């Protein structure tokens, strides 16, 4: 796909694993083998070897630079590069957008609506932050019932 | 207040040329190493007397030659100085957004954004406003001083750590 | 090949379409669109002496109103199609 | 009555032949657009019902499908074999100039009718067998659009079978389907 | 009635502003006093003639300097190893190193090397000697003189044309499409066939042998007999050397496609056929509208009849013909929108498909010629949008445009501005977050942790063009597509050989850095469009100030009340979007110059590894290519790039000088000039000298314009210097 | 005159900040010759910081 070799069989990706441990191994040569800063570089090497063995096992595509490239078209092999964490993101981002929208409706029908935005009512906030879990069923539910959008006759419009 | 605001820029100009003259003057004529038989090799050997009289020397033998350790510090311990060098350029170019612009443009752009919020019933009761003209100048001079001072901080603390 | 027959038949086909087929389609559209109009008046009515529609050149003796401009328009398409055909055949 | 229980819209009352109320997107909502859509649905269908015998009967008699009998014009020499016989006047500039003259004279004479009902069903010279001047008139118009929409769906089938399976024709798609019908369906096109 | 005489209200100004604004309101003809329709259109018509005369008197001096002080014949003998000379230098301030260092191209003195691609152009078109360029310079002196005579003539009352002649849009479009675009491209084709093709094939065709040198072995026989393929019978082979008779063909109108294999440039037979095609189609398209003969179109009834019956476009385009025809700013904005989209189509198609001989090999010339048309196009497009704003203030009538598409743009203008704002914010967070993320991962020692996105949509389009590098194999890269089999005998043997080559710039191999900077480009166009659509649609008024139309177009502000109304005008949105076009085209030409400066010396892996993060842009492009830029002059000595080393520093002056007008504002300088006026009025021996203009500070609109123009001059000179010193000093 | 005191009205004035906004009528002037008698109070301020503005009955509808 797109002229990119897989990273498990890429010679450039294995070259970057070789020259990263060798950079960290030469950093280890000036420390005692049981010393505290040498345990951090030894944990860095095992973090590096975990990283390169994770990138090759996920079917990542590596170019001529030896670097893993993401295919965001919507490929059946490449769902976890953009499509799977994008749907994970939009669920979380729609959770932020739904509990901030539902908080403003809950404080617009209050005695002092502007004091509830500088001082956020946490019992009112936390009872709808739980309610933002099921938000695609509540956003399209408000879209189908007409409560999501406001009619243009009740919207402040600058003159022509 | 606006004279304090402009004197903050002229303090940037004054103090930045002061510390630039300092860094080049002592990297060229003071700081260095002494080998055997009393020979002194400076960091940038003797180029303050000939290159710091032209702006091309200041751009070349100071702002380009000594910035050859803040930009290739990536992948090392001094790479946070490279990151804050670039992010300091970001904060400076972010300052030029607030300094060059004015309130009424941003107020009408915020009016369009408030219309998009009114369409989806997510209008806040605290009305979104553009920053004030004194506040827009304050934000611009704060990012200008922060970004430029952090640029000089990152370049200084990468160069003289690298050659020290 | 056969330039003298391909051009003549293709010009005669488009002139047959211009006189008997698309002449009610063209006469309706030059009356529905009419003369070009700026600000509610004709360009000649607004003061442009060079925008006057010619009538001696448009004075036709054809019973269906098919004038020499329509000869120069439909016959131009018959040569454009006729040289489309001759270039496609000679390949 | 394209969906039992569905409320038919106000612009589709049922008095039209084939008025089953099928307009979810509301394309015929404009009244003057809807009068053009009724004379467009019938010319399309009548061309489609002149096309389904023009596809299957050349294929069932063995002179190829409607694609391989159409590729001769792109070839410099195809000779225009009709019923296994090459016609002498079957050149691409010859048969296109007749088609751009004879059909264009037919379609310009068709568009000249001011009546919005004689544009739909003209009668007279186009009805020599006198079935329009008979006892049944409403059900034959319902027969026109039910047969017509079937051939309109058929020609859509005809076209997208050639895109999905190039080099094969609709009776050859029928013969491919009649052998092992549980393996070779639209799912071969949907799932590659 | 002092200067300025066109505005009475500025003539009574007793300050220096009267001197300033009269320069800047000089061509705003409709804002003048005692000013009418006829004088507007006739002064604009004679100003067009003066503009044409300036363009032709410019080309005449760019031809005279090549013919006089340039080595055009020596460049014609060897276009690969001779630098093209623009003009000689006579500077009294040169020392002997500057005279000895600017002497290039085998000249007798200090000369300037031409980076405008005029030698490549004049070579490809047929000009060979200095006498031909001199004759062209005299001919265009005559043409500019004729245009000055015609400009003076149409201001005389005998030859003054009325506004009804000026607003005749149908006749103007018919004679523009037929004459300007059709008979000039057919005239061109007659040149390219008569002169440029035989001069590429060694035959010297001039005016003395125009009627004798037959362009084809059988000329004008197969044209009128229909067999046009005789004109595509014997094309130029791949062994053809340009300008020589050996290896050449006889066909004048080929359809080969691709490139000439020796020049890496387009075939003159293809460009001749290209012009015969954009000549037949423009003369045929010029018989469209109705002028004088009964047939044709009235565009008023075309726009009236183009209303969707569902009411989604309202009244459609009803009333738009009078809206364009009465508003000169609508026509000028449409012309500049089309001109920006084609000056950018010029820039994109003369680097990838080089049209002139030995232009692809000359690298810094190609870099200049891309940056030229991308900056001239980012000022022409912003002028289009600014003129849309000026149309909405001083030319848009809401009564005439009642519920049409143009009124409905004002009806939903907050939706357009807010969705351009969302798209700009999306592109900005995503492009900045991905570049800053890739910066952090190269900083943290892990290049593999970058989010690198292969631009598979544009790579799929490149494989749709015929690039077999990515292996998509859909159409024109696979042999099973009908488009390939329809093209593989016609143009694709040239095109596939041109696009599968990796040394040229035709559809380059793109990567994750290309993806990221294309989102930078989309950020730049989207945010510039955001500010400009916001200026054009909030031109008449807004919720902060509803009467912006009654304050004119370029008014400064509306006062500190109602929170503060700085930069509220539509001119100020144009002002803020000139910074955004400068940033946009800076990103575009940074990407162009670094994608090409790594292609030309071979190591495209430097761009493929370093363009994904901004420290690679700072270090491997802005710092690495500036090595021989700022060393153009040293304490040790000076090189030939020294003028480009001064012009770089010069840009850093003027740009930063703009900050003085863009940060510091008026009343500080007004009190400063008040103290200066006291000091001059009280100083002995200097009080005797008076001013007639009262010294004031620069006014607020003038301050934004002066800072913007300084910003733009510094921005174009810092990059013209860096770009013409980091490619011409390190060729490759 | 006026719709009602203490009623909810929507502003039809194009150049006001509170166009298509819900406002509460606090005072209607019954003196003749007054062009803008209806005093409408709004929950949100404008850019000048005020919420009190006078409108004609032709520029308001009951909502
Ligand atoms: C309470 C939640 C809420 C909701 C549901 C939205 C939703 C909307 N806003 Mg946003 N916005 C909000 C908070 C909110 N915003 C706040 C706090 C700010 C100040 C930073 C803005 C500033 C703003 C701008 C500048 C823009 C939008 C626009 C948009 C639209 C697209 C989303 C977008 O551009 O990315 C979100 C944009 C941001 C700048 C991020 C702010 C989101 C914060 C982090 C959420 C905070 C909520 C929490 C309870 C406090 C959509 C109508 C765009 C528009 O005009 O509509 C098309 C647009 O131009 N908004
Ligand atoms: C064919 C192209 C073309 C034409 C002739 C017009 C025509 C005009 N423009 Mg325009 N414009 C265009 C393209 C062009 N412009 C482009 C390229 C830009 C982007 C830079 C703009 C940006 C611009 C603004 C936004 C303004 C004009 C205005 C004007 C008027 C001239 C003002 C004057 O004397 O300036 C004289 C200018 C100078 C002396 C400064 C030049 C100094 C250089 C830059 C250094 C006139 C109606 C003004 C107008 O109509 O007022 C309402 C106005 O405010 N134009
Ligand atoms: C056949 C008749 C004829 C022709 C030749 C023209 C010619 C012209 N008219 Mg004209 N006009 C005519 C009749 C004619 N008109 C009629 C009948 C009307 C009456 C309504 C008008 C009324 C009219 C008005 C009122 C105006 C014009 C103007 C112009 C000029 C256009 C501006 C210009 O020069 O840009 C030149 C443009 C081109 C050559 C087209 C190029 C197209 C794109 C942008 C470029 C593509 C070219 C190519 C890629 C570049 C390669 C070259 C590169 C290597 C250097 C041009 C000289 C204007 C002018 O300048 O007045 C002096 C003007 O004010 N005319
Ligand atoms: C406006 C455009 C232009 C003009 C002024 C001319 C002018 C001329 N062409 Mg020419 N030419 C052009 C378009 C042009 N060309 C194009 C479109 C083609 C490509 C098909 C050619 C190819 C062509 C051929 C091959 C020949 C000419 C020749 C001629 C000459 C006489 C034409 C004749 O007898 O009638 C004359 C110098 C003829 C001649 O004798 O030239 C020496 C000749 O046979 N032309
Ligand atoms: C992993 C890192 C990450 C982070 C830090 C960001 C950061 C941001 N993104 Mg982004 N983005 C990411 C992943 C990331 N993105 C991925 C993987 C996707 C692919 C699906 C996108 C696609 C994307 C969308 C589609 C949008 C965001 C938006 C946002 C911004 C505001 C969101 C908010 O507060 O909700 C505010 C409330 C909302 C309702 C907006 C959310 C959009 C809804 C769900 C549709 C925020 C600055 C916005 C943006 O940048 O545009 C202005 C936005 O519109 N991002
Ligand atoms: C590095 C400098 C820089 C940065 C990031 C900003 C920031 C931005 N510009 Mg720009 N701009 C700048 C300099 C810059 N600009 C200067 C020099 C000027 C010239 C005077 C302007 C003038 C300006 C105007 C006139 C407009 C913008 C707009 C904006 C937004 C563009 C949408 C976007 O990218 O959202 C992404 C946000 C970022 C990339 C900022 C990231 C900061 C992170 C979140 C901190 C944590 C954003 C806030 C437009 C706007 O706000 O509408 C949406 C607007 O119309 N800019
Ligand atoms: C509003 C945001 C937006 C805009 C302006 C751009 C702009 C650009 N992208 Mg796109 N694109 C975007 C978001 C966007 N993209 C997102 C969310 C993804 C997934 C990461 C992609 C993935 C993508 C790839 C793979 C490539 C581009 C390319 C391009 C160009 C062609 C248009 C295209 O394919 O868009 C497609 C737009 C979408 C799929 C989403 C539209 C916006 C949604 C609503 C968010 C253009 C420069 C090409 C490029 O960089 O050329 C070298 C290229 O090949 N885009
Ligand atoms: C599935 C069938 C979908 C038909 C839905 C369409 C439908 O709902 O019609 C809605 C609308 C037609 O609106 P008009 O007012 O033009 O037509 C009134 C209709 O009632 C038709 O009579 O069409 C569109 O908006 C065009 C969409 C296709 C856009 C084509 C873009 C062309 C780009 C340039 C090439
Ligand atoms: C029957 C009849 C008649 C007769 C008529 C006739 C005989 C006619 C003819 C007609 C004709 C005889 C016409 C023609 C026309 C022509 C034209 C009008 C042409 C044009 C051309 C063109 C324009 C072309 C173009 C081109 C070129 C030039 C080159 C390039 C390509 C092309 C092809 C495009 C009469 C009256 C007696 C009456 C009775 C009946
Ligand atoms: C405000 C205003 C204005 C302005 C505006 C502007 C300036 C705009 C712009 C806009 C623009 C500037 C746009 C452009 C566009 C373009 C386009 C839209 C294109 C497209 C294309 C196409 C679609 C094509 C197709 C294709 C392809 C893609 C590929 C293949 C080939 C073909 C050809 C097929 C004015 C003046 C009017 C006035 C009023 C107001
Ligand atoms: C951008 C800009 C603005 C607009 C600036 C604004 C609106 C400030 C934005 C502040 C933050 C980003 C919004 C408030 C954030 C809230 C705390 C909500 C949190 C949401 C996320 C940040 C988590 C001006 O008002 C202005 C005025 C005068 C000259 C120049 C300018 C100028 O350049
Ligand atoms: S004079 Fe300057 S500071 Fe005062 S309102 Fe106008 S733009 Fe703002």
């Amino acid at each position: 796909v797109a002229g990119l070799t897989p990273c498990k069989e890429s010679k450039g990706f294995a070259k970057r694993q070789k020259q990263e441990i060798k950079k960290l191994e030469g950093r280890l040569k000036l420390y005692a083998p049981d010393s505290a800063p040498a345990l951090a570089i030894n944990a860095t090497i095992e973090k590096t070897k975990r990283r390169f063995e994770f990138y090759g096992n996920q079917g990542l595509l590596c170019g001529t630079d030896g670097l893993p490239h993401l295919i965001v078209d919507g490929d059946q092999a490449h769902l976890g590069e953009f499509v799977y964490p994008g749907l994970v993101f939009l669920y979380i981002a729609g959770w932020i957008g739904w509990v901030g929208r539902a908080y403003l409706i809950d404080v617009r029908t209050s005695k002092k609506p502007t004091e509830k935005e500088i001082i956020i009512d946490v019992p009112l906030a936390l009872r709808i932050m739980s309610k933002g879990l099921t938000w695609p069923v509540a956003a399209i539910g408000e879209l189908r019932s007409g409560k999501l959008v406001e009619k243009s006759s009740n919207i402040t419009v600058s003159p022509r | 207040w606006d004279h304090v605001f402009l004197g903050l820029f002229w303090m940037y100009n004054a103090i930045s040329v002061v510390i630039f003259h300092f860094s080049w003057k002592m990297q060229s004529d003071v700081w260095g190493s002494i080998s055997d038989q009393g020979v002194v090799t400076h960091i940038t050997g003797g180029n303050f007397a000939q290159s710091s009289i032209t702006i091309n020397g200041w751009l070349r033998d100071f702002l380009w030659a000594q910035a050859s350790q803040v930009i290739q510090s990536y992948g090392s311990s001094l790479s946070a100085y490279g990151l804050l060098f670039l992010g300091a350029h970001f904060v400076w170019a972010f300052s030029l957004m607030f300094l060059f612009s004015g309130r009424g443009y941003w107020q009408e752009l915020i009016e369009s954004i408030v219309w998009a919020h009114n369409k989806l019933k997510v209008a806040p009761a605290i009305q979104p406003r553009a920053l004030s003209i004194v506040q827009g100048r304050a934000v611009g001079v704060a990012h200008y001083l922060l970004g430029g001072i952090a640029t000089t901080w990152a370049f200084f603390l990468a160069r003289i750590i690298s050659v020290g | 090949a056969n330039t003298a027959l391909t051009i003549t038949l293709s010009t005669g086909a488009l002139l047959f379409l211009g006189r008997f087929v698309f002449l009610p389609f063209q006469r309706d559209n030059v009356s529905r669109q009419g003369l070009p109009v700026q600000n509610g008046v004709t360009h000649f009515d607004a003061g442009d002496s060079r925008a006057q529609e010619v009538t001696s050149f448009l004075k036709t003796n054809d019973p269906a109103g098919f004038t020499i401009v329509d000869v120069l328009a439909w016959g131009a398409l018959g040569h454009a199609v006729g040289f489309f055909i001759l270039a496609t055949i000679n390949n | 009555e394209w969906l039992p229980g569905n409320p038919r819209p106000s612009y589709l009352d049922g008095s039209a032949p084939g008025d089953f109320g099928f307009d979810p997107l509301g394309l015929g909502e404009v009244p003057e657009n809807l009068e053009r859509f009724k004379e467009s649905e019938l010319i399309h269908a009548r061309w489609a019902m002149l096309a389904v015998p023009g596809v299957l009967i050349p294929e069932a008699l063995g002179y190829g499908n409607w694609v391989s009998a159409q590729k001769w014009a792109a070839t410099p020499g195809g000779q225009a074999t009709y019923l296994g016989n090459p016609v002498p006047w079957g050149n691409l500039p010859v048969i296109l100039a007749i088609e751009f003259l004879a059909i264009a004279f037919a379609e310009s004479q068709r568009n000249g009718e001011p009546d919005p009902e004689k544009r739909k069903y003209p009668g007279g010279a186009f009805d020599p067998l006198g079935f329009s001047k008979g006892a049944n008139l409403e059900e034959l118009k319902l027969k026109e659009i039910k047969n017509g929409r079937l051939a309109l769906v058929a020609f859509l089938g005809f076209a997208v079978q050639a895109i999905a399976y190039p080099g094969t024709g609709p009776l050859e798609n029928l013969k491919t389907h009649l052998a092992d019908p549980w393996h070779n369906t639209i799912a071969h096109v949907i799932i590659p | 009635s002092r200067f300025p005489k066109f505005s009475r209200g500025l003539s009574q100004d007793p300050t220096t502003r009267r001197i300033w604004f009269g320069i800047a309101t000089a061509h705003d003809f409709e804002s003048h006093d005692d000013m009418t329709e006829e004088r507007l259109y006739q002064k604009i018509f004679a100003s067009h003639f003066g503009q044409l005369a300036i363009i032709f008197l410019w080309t005449s001096g760019n031809l005279f300097h090549v013919a006089w002080q340039g080595n055009f014949e020596a460049w014609g003998q060897d276009p690969l190893h001779v630098r093209p000379i623009a003009h000689a230098i006579w500077d009294p301030h040169f020392g002997q190193p500057a005279v000895e260092a600017f002497t290039r191209g085998g000249a007798s003195g200090p000369v300037n090397i031409a980076y405008s691609g005029v030698y490549q152009w004049w070579y490809t078109i047929g000009l060979r000697t200095n006498q031909d360029l001199y004759g062209g310079s005299i001919f265009l002196l005559f043409v500019s003189a004729l245009f000055l005579i015609a400009g003076w003539l149409h201001l005389q009352p005998k030859w003054k044309p009325s506004v009804s002649w000026f607003k005749n849009a149908e006749s103007r479009l018919n004679h523009h499409l037929s004459g300007l675009f059709g008979v000039s491209s057919l005239a061109w084709t007659g040149h390219l066939v008569h002169v440029a093709i035989p001069e590429s094939r060694g035959e010297h065709v001039r005016w003395n042998n125009l009627l004798t040198a037959l362009p084809h072995p059988q000329g004008l026989g197969p044209f009128f007999a229909g067999q046009w393929n005789v004109y595509a019978q014997n094309p130029d082979s791949n062994s053809h050397l340009f300008g020589t008779s050996e290896g050449a063909g006889t066909a004048i109108l080929t359809f080969l496609g691709g490139f000439h294999p020796q020049t890496q440039s387009l075939w003159l037979t293809d460009m001749a056929h290209h012009h015969l095609a954009i000549a037949v189609i423009f003369i045929i398209a010029g018989h469209m509208y109705r002028t004088n003969f009964g047939i044709g179109h009235s565009m008023k009834e075309i726009l009236e009849a183009h209303t969707p019956p569902g009411g989604r476009l309202g009244r459609g385009h009803k009333g738009l013909y009078d809206t364009i025809n009465n508003s000169l700013h609508f026509q000028l904005g449409l012309a500049l929108a089309s001109l920006g989209v084609i000056t950018s189509l010029v820039a994109q198609h003369m680097y990838s498909l080089p049209p002139y001989a030995f232009l692809a090999q000359d690298f810094t010339t190609q870099a200049a010629l891309y940056t030229h048309h991308q900056y001239i196009a980012g000022f022409i497009m912003t002028g289009a949008f600014a003129h849309g704003a000026i149309f909405f203030i001083r030319d848009y009538n809401p009564e005439q445009n009642k519920d049409n598409v143009l009124a409905r743009m004002l009806e939903h203008k907050e939706a357009i501005i807010s969705h351009l704002s969302w798209a700009s914010l999306f592109l900005g967070f995503h492009t900045l977050g991905l570049y800053v993320h890739n910066d952090v991962m190269l900083a943290f020692g892990t290049p593999e942790k970058q989010i690198l996105i292969e631009p598979v949509f544009a790579q799929w389009i490149q494989s749709a063009h015929g690039k077999a590098l990515y292996g998509f194999d859909v159409l024109l890269s696979s042999a099973d597509s009908p488009a390939f089999n329809a093209g593989q005998t016609l143009w694709l043997p040239g095109w596939l050989d041109a696009i599968n080559n990796n040394s040229n710039s035709l559809f380059l191999t793109i990567g994750p850095g290309d993806f990221l900077v294309h989102h930078a480009i989309a950020l730049g166009l989207h945010t510039t469009t955001l500010i400009l659509v916001k200026g054009a649609l909030d031109a008449r008024g807004s919720k902060l100030m509803p009467d912006k139309k009654e304050f004119g177009y370029s008014f400064p502000c509306d006062g500190p009340g109602r929170g503060g109304t700085c930069d509220i005008s539509a001119w100020d949105a144009f002002y803020l979007a000139v910074f955004w076009m400068l940033n946009t085209i800076g990103w575009v030409t940074f990407y162009w110059h670094w994608k090409h400066i790594t292609l030309w010396q071979g190591n495209v892996a430097q761009f493929n590894e370093s363009s994904t993060y901004l420290m690679g842009w700072l270090r491997d492009y802005l710092w690495l290519n500036s090595s021989q830029l700022i060393n153009g002059y040293n304490p040790f000595g000076m090189n030939s790039l020294s003028v480009w080393a001064w012009m770089f520093l010069f840009g850093h002056l003027v740009w930063a000088t703009g900050f003085m007008f863009l940060i510091s504002w008026r009343g500080y300088w007004q009190e400063l000039i008040e103290t200066l006026a006291w000091a001059h009025e009280r100083t002995p021996l200097a009080n005797l000298v008076r001013w007639k203009d009262k010294p004031v500070a620069l006014s607020i609109v003038q301050a934004r314009l002066v800072g913007l123009a300084h910003f733009s001059v510094g921005y174009i000179f810092t990059y013209a210097a860096f770009l013409i010193a980091s490619t011409s000093g390190k060729f490759g | 005159i006026g719709p009602k005191r203490g009623s909810i009205v929507k502003v039809l004035r194009r150049e006001s900040y509170w166009f298509n906004d819900t406002g509460k009528v606090v005072a209607v002037d019954q003196a003749p010759g007054v062009r803008y008698p209806v005093v409408v109070r709004f929950d949100k301020v404008n850019y000048a910081g005020v919420s009190t503005n006078n409108y004609s009955p032709d520029e308001l509808e009951q909502s």
